[PDB]
């Protein structure tokens, strides 16, 4: 649940980030972020 | 027998290798050449109008991000959320979207 | 002279997967090379088509690299003080793909990084190597890379 990549890197980027789109395509135990109960942050 | 047979591998895949380190070479060559060309790299650039023949900023969401050589990237599926986090260890990182939404 | 056989597989076997992730590594390096020069030559083109360069900021210079997400996705932003460290937070699914990813889905590899090009297109690759990786090229057009040489 943790994949680490380097931007310098011309080989396994673009696997890894495939592998990253693999571990992170599937959503079903996903919390949605609630509005309320949130203190949203200074815009500046 | 066998030692032969082996032994008769081991020089192919020497001479194969020997092959392919200078083709790599010869590559990789050209690759340098083109980085320190002055009028490629001012010309190496996409469109918005690229960028969404691959995911347009109509129905989707573009995040463009330009980190510094070195710089990691850590991406984490959590219990329950998904999260990305850039470490650059010299140089700012740059983050933008695109026009059309 | 099994003792000797097997310390010459195992070396066999060590050279057999150098061989294998090089043929790989040569294959993305072309890619790329096609690629770039390809945009390169896009944008050359395109910059003498009714003059003036580009507006600065509709265009983004490589290297970089994209995420993309639904645009409900809640996005939660964290930057440090110097802007060396930044922290997503995602409440869906998203995507991260590179510039070399982007150039070849807009078909500046000319088709071939799954070996689907048009004559013109292989015409156009191979215009774009050296004449030393022209055979290569060919057998990154056939799909016909591995056998491991």
């Amino acid at each position: 649940s943790r994949i680490l990549v380097s931007i310098g890197e011309s080989f396994g980027t673009s696997e890894k980030f495939q592998k990253i789109n693999q571990m992170v395509c599937n959503s079903d135990r996903v919390l949605k972020r609630s509005a309320e109960g949130s203190n949203p942050p200074k815009p500046l | 027998g066998r030692l032969e047979g082996l032994t008769q591998d081991l020089r192919q895949l020497q001479e194969s290798e020997q092959q392919l380190d200078h083709l790599m070479n010869i590559c990789t060559t050209q690759l340098r050449l083109l980085s320190e060309d002055t009028d490629s790299q001012r010309l190496a650039y996409v469109t918005c109008q690229d960028l969404r023949s691959i995911a347009d900023p109509a129905e989707q969401m573009v995040m463009v991000i330009k980190a510094p050589p070195e710089t990691q990237l850590q991406a984490v599926d959590s219990s329950e959320n998904f999260q990305i986090s850039l470490k650059s260890k010299q140089g700012p990182i740059d983050v933008f979207l695109c026009p059309e939404e | 002279f099994a003792q000797e056989c097997q310390n010459l597989e195992v070396e066999r076997q060590r050279r057999l997967e150098r061989i294998k992730q090089k043929q790989s590594q040569l294959q993305e390096l072309i890619l790329q090379q096609i690629a770039f020069k390809n945009l390169v030559q896009r944008n050359r083109h395109a910059e003498q088509q009714a003059s003036r360069p580009p507006p600065p900021n509709s265009v983004i210079h490589l290297p970089f690299i994209i995420v993309n997400t639904s645009k409900k996705t809640v996005i939660d932003c964290s930057i440090s003080n110097d802007k060396f460290e930044y922290l997503f937070n995602f409440d869906n699914t998203f995507e991260i793909h590179d510039d070399i990813e982007v150039l070849k889905r807009m078909g500046m590899a000319c088709g071939l990084e799954s070996g689907s090009c048009s004559a013109e297109d292989l015409k156009m690759a191979r215009s774009l190597v050296p004449k030393a990786l022209e055979p290569y090229v060919t057998e990154m057009a056939q799909g016909t890379v591995g056998g491991v040489f």
